[PDB]
């Protein structure tokens, strides 16, 4: 009595018995090859921020740019595909001089996002004023009147008589987000050319501003003229530009901004609560897929393990190994 | 593919195809977490701590490796011993049904 | 008693499409990986297209890409090839396939032909004026 | 528990017992480091790297969790692969004794 | 021969045949339940920095409120029960404009935590002095006399020739702990009304102050009048509000304050070293346990495993498992 | 080492050792990754992140040692394994030589 | 028919029977011992950054201190020698302030080191100038000339007319690398007693100074006499003392500096890229190893695994474990 | 030789208080647990309280918590179950028992049972009036 | 076939040097662990000096630190022994040793030697005035 066989050696190995040439073999694993992202299938996955807002960056969205609004969908499963994002619209922006380009970066890291209804502080009546709203061209709303940022309120003295330089001004932000949510407070200055500072604040000096946080502070020290080019803007000729960053309030905890002339008081602030899985890729997704790779883009998982590149992946993934596993499917093997 | 000298013996046959069977089936509904990003660390801001990140991807990664390298090596250790015990179930049945009038080679 | 049964094989002309059905008696294809198959008489059978339990796509051999699709309905117990812009040479004996073993994955073609516990009987499809 | 046919080998029965036993022992005196928080890191401050640390935590788990299964699946497997040997000893033993006027089944 | 059994099954798993049914088994672990925490067995469990510091606060005890000074017991193992942690006394505090509220958690971090008894500087001739230290009703001392916190002193210039406006400045704050330990320096600056500021200071504008120590820097700009309400203060009305924060020095190494008029100089530091083991968990503390689980609470190890919440814990703990382990223990199971 | 009663079996004799050597080659021979510092966090910067990676080297250690002791445990369950392995086949020659005019003890 | 043996028992562990005494057994491991470092065998070892600048520091050679500049060689491998780098010529530096000296450290990090052969920016012609470049008797150049670090430009009014006090002024500080590269900046500014700082710059008071790059802020605030003793500096006296930072710029991004009188503009600029493998250790490297071992120095791999003091390390090293491990060499033992 | 003494039991009115003591003879209780056990007459004997070697306690069951507490002496080599508020329900032969298996843990009533090596003869509770 | 041969023994003065060779036969040093002993008649062989396929060094002995050195070449097929300030006590049998087992590590004397498939004959060094 006995058992036939292939009569070809494959080698396998055993735990305690080292390499085993046996009869046959069943290979576990394959080498992907890279293709385009997908969506992940048994989710909805996020790439921009809000896709019905139409021809809006993710940027464009997190500083509520006129046009830019509306409600941004939860998910737990994001694609961060701009490692800068850039705007496309609006008042001329110098990104680089804070963290701000990061700013959607850090809000698809939350499953919910949302716009809060209400203003965090009232504008026209802050510390340093009254304040008349600024608007401007670069930034039409939606029956195409100058509008800006609904993030922030551009705080132009209102009044001649106050029209005047100022001593640090601090305002306190309060918490106006649903317990357990963190808010994100955007702010930032406005900066223009010395005659410009001097007919619009009554002062043509750099002017200063802090914020703080949670213990986190930051200082800045604006610029007057001589700016650089007006980039990822409305594309209108300005002489001006802003500076915007962000703050991020945890717990209910209450900020600070301190502040001169030019300050963009915040106005509509982010709410947003969870964690959504983020992993690096591009857009457009095309089509459903398994799992994401960061390397080879959607894959469905045609084996439970995989060779190759491993990476960051989300879904129903192969599993990376070092070397092409191998199961036994036969018998020992012996010289015939 | 388990027989007698000819003639093959099907539930000898059937079962050992089944341990294989099981052996893949056990293996292929393994269940392993994920790696992503963090959430909360930002390119540029906090690079030293991505940084720190990938290093714990990176041996992460190497431990699951390993750990399924030995859940197949323990898998083909059951299937290869398992070659031993057919044979022995089998001259156990040509020894039980042949009486003690014949004699084992 | 557990069957796969092909059908919708038949004449069709080159740059056609056409539309194979793979439908299960006696048991449910949900949880199941179903892999078609295809066989020139005188060559060994090769695979083409795999639909996973979870609904994914893999394909067996590459130059089939983009013109072979294939899709499942739990409710109708069947899995549909769509085959378009066909040629001469996609003319063989199709066939669908299934097993309970290997996860629901889909494998490769020289694998998942081996794990298969169910063939249906083929249909046969070709492409001609 | 271990005997011929009634009386009982109380040292064959007794030995499988203290395998038992050594082996919950062994598996009951495992030591596993735990996990407790960064002394440095601060709420609020550093919640970047705290949320590093709960990966790190929770792959961690995962780990120590997969590696303590698998000593209670080797146990298994010695304590099952016993009961062969306790029975091979039990026959070597009526082999022995019964001399070769006996004939066994 | 053989070997009797309870002829009736019983999965269990086996690391190369898969599941077996086996006659009898042992389960190996438990789902534990919540209750309160405890005093870990074999240890001082540190809850309170001082727990005969009565009716004082973890942040009173780390600013050195007058009555709550003292030796802080050295503990291998700590209690996080304050994830922010409040004053409940002395001059009041506007908290949530720098860290200072996480400084017990930081402590409470280290094994061995002290106040020094030497001054690291001298707060009369200071810089831009001399100044005469100011005491306060709301921080009654021992004998019941105007004080304030010990690890700060109140910089009040101290005579009208010199009671004028100053340029920022600069004071070295030296390493005074012992080789090996870390010096967490506290300061901060007083503010009040305008009339009460040219009063005490000579000027009434907003003062601006900075810390550097290793590399890490800190601005604030201070704010004159408006303050919000008074709160887990002494409870005696104040115009004014005091700002604290603190600084580590690290490695025997100098750090720097830049400073105004309000400037509270430090006094006593905090020399601290090893590390202590942290949890979060709740106070009081009820007996004692085997293990502190950040989700249980106290518990007792009565088995090795345990399924169900994974958290962070100190002490000697079952360890998380996945699932419900059980050792055989029996036959192989054969249908009778 | 291996043999009859007085005459050694050269094979069995050195085909034992020869599983001895292949199994220390083996264990000679794995590699594994060592640890270093991150290359972006500073002292006294970044003593928060050195903290974590401290910890993460910490645990990765402990992984890496009971991984190598299963490795070496599994190594000594082979090699304990083939002694029985060896009598048997020591038997099987005994007992093919010997014909059936012999008789086994 | 049988199998020899020693006679003697010898526990081994097995993976499912437990302890097992047998014949013999074959030892797995060794205690390393403390001894030099070495040259990692198979690399170039990197420990000072430019071995040949003969009597210079790594802080030197980072800051660009005439006579410390050349060729920085690729190294995959790097020890850090200092925990707390020091200079040891030029212009004296209150390094503590900043976190200066920790910038040869983070350039032993990548691979490739090189400082760039172009000025970043035109020093002369920058904001409120224009400027003649300050040089100093502490800083002595190839032909023993007054010179100053290769990295900055000492910005000094060159005009009596414009010899004044001034606003803060913004300079932007480009990407001058090779895309893929770091861009570390260097920059700073200087400072001096009353009389001197109206002689140099025609103001005596404090100077503000901030620089941002990639979201990064730092604010600094200058000291105007009573400076701290010179140290790791020249030997030659000066009644002056500067400031020196560094900020990294990722990513082909530009950073942003502003200040006022004193200003220490960025001229030759850090560049750097990949990765090296960095531990602690020291100085001299005596010979070679198979490993470098942060607590054993170099070692030698004579055996697999180790039992001892777990470090970091590098290269052909034994594994740590956390038991003598043994492997089995006979058969079962039974007494005779 | 080794073997496990209970005593203290007696008659005892309801709401009343009893200190029971579990004394070794022949071996040390220190490294071992030692749990406490009660059966009433026609029933299953059921587990109470135990303590493990490093003194924690581990209830049986549910219901006791509170009114029964435990203590070890290692140089009386001696383990006490204190029992408050006792009820007539409570009536019942108490046992002591210990075990080297286990690791020195209490497990549960079943399992610590079944561990058990020594179990001493039992002293008779009874609550009534 | 395979061989080692060591040579360059002989007499030599207290404080002289001398310089060993061990030469390889039949196979190449690549790859392979050469091991240095040495036996005072009467007295069991003790180890000297080792070196690894790498070209690293582990001393057998402490004594004899600093004093020997050693080196190998790949392409003399070659392995040298260097002993300087030779002392009296020196005077022994000196031989190498390799194998193929133990991935090409040193190990310890006891160990290496007991792993050794290949000894030379030995060459004798006398230290003598
Ligand atoms: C892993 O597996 C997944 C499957 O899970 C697989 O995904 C498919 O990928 C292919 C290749 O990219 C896609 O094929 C393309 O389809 C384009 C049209 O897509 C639309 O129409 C699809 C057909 O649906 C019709 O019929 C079904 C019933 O059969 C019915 O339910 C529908 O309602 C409709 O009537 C439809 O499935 C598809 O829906 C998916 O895609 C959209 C778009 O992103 C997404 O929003 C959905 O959520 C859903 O995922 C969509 O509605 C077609 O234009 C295109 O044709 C061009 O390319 C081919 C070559 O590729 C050329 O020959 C041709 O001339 C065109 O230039 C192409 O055929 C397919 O749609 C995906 N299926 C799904 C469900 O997403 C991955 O490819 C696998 N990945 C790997 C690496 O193997
Ligand atoms: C895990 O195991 C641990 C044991 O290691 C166990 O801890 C016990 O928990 C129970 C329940 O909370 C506690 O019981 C309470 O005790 C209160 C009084 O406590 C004081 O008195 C205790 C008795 O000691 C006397 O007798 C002994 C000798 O028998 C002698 O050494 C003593 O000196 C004294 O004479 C004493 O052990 C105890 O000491 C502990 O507790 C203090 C306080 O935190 C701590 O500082 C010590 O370090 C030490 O840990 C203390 O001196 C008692 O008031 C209380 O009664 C109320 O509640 C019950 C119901 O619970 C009501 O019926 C009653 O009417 C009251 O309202 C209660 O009985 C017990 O004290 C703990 N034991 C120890 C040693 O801490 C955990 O519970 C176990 N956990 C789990 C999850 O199972
Ligand atoms: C792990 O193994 C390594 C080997 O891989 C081992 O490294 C040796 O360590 C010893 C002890 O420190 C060193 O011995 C010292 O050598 C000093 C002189 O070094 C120079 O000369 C060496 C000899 O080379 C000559 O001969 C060879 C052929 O034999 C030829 O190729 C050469 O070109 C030359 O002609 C030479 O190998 C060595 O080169 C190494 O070292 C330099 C310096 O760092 C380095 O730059 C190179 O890259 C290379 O690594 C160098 O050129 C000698 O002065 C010194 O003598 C003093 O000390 C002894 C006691 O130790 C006293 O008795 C004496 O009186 C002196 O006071 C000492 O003998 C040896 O050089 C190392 N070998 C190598 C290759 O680096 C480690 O020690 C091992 N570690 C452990 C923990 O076991
Ligand atoms: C869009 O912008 C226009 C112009 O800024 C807004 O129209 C102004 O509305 C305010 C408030 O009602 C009036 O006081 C002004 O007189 C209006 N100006 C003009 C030119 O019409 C308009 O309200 C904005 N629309 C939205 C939806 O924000
Ligand atoms: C408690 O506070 C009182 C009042 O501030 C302190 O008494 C003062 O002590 C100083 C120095 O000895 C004298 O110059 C003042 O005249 C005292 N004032 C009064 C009103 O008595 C007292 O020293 C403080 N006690 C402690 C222990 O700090
Ligand atoms: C070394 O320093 C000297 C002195 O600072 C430099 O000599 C000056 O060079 C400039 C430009 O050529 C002349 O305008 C000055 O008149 C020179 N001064 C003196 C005193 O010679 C010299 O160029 C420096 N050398 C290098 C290589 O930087």
């Amino acid at each position: 009595t006995g058992i036939t066989s292939s009569n070809s050696p494959h080698v396998v190995k055993t735990a305690t018995q080292g390499e085993v040439n046996v009869t046959g073999v069943i290979p576990l694993t394959t080498t992907p090859t890279k293709s385009h992202f997908a969506n992940l299938k048994g989710t909805e996955t996020r790439g921009k921020l809000c896709p019905k807002c139409l021809n809006c960056t993710d940027l464009d969205v997190a500083l509520g740019r006129p046009k830019c609004t509306g409600k941004i969908p939860s998910a737990r499963v994001s694609i961060l595909h701009e490692v800068r994002p850039v705007t496309s619209g609006c008042f001329p922006i110098m990104h680089d001089r804070t963290k701000i380009r990061q700013l959607p970066n850090l809000l698809r890291g939350y499953e919910h996002i949302r716009l809060s209804t209400h203003n965090v502080i009232n504008a026209e009546n802050a510390p340093g004023g009254p304040y008349k709203i600024g608007t401007s061209g670069s930034c039409p709303n939606i029956t195409n009147g100058n509008g800006f940022f609904a993030t922030m309120a551009w705080a132009v003295p209102k009044n001649d008589k106050n029209k005047t330089a100022t001593n640090p001004l601090t305002i306190e932000v309060p918490y106006i987000c649903t317990e357990g949510e963190d808010q994100i407070t955007v702010w930032g200055f406005h900066s223009d050319n010395e005659t410009q500072m001097a007919k619009l604040y009554g002062d043509s000096k750099p002017q200063k501003f802090t914020s703080s946080a949670n213990g986190v502070t930051t200082h800045y020290v604006s610029q007057i003229g001589g700016f650089p080019n007006q980039t990822e803007d409305g594309g209108l000729p300005q002489s001006g530009r802003i500076v915007v960053d962000y703050m991020v309030q945890k717990s209910g905890k209450t900020g600070t901004i301190t502040y001169q002339r030019g300050i963009l008081l915040p106005q509509k602030v982010w709410c947003a609560s969870g964690r959504s899985k983020v992993i690096k890729g591009s857009l457009p997704l095309i089509g459903e897929a398994d799992c994401l790779h960061e390397k080879y883009g959607g894959l469905n998982k045609s084996k439970p393990y995989y060779t190759g590149e491993h990476a960051k992946a989300i879904g129903n993934c192969p599993i990376w190994v070092k070397t092409p596993l191998k199961l036994a499917n036969g018998t020992k093997y012996r010289p015939p | 593919w388990h027989g007698y000298t000819v003639a093959a013996d099907l539930k000898s046959t059937q079962e050992a195809i089944n341990k294989i069977t099981k052996n893949l089936n056990s293996l292929s509904e393994l269940e392993v977490k994920n790696l992503q990003r963090l959430s909360g660390a930002m390119d540029e801001l906090h690079n030293e701590i991505l940084e720190l990140d990938e290093k714990v991807d990176d041996l992460r990664a190497d431990t699951i490796s390993s750990q399924i390298e030995l859940a197949v090596l323990l898998s083909n250790e059951g299937i290869i011993n398992s070659e031993d015990e057919h044979l022995l179930a089998l001259e156990r049945k040509l020894k039980k049904m042949l009486g003690p009038s014949a004699v084992e080679i | 008693e557990v069957q796969l049964v092909e059908s919708g094989g038949g004449l069709v002309q080159p740059g056609g499409s056409l539309r194979l059905s793979c439908a299960a008696t006696g048991f449910t294809l949900e949880n199941k990986a179903i892999g078609w198959f295809r066989q020139t008489p005188g060559s060994e059978r090769e695979g083409v297209l795999c639909i996973s339990k979870s609904g994914s796509w893999t394909y067996y051999t590459d130059s089939m890409r983009g013109r072979f699709t294939i899709s499942r309905d739990n409710a109708e117990n069947t899995v549909y090839l769509q085959m378009d812009s066909l040629k001469p040479e996609d003319t063989a004996v199709y066939y669908c396939a299934t097993t309970t073993a290997g996860g629901g994955l889909c494998w490769d073609g020289t694998t998942f032909s081996r794990l298969a516990s169910s063939w249906g009987q083929g249909t046969q499809v070709t492409v001609s004026s």
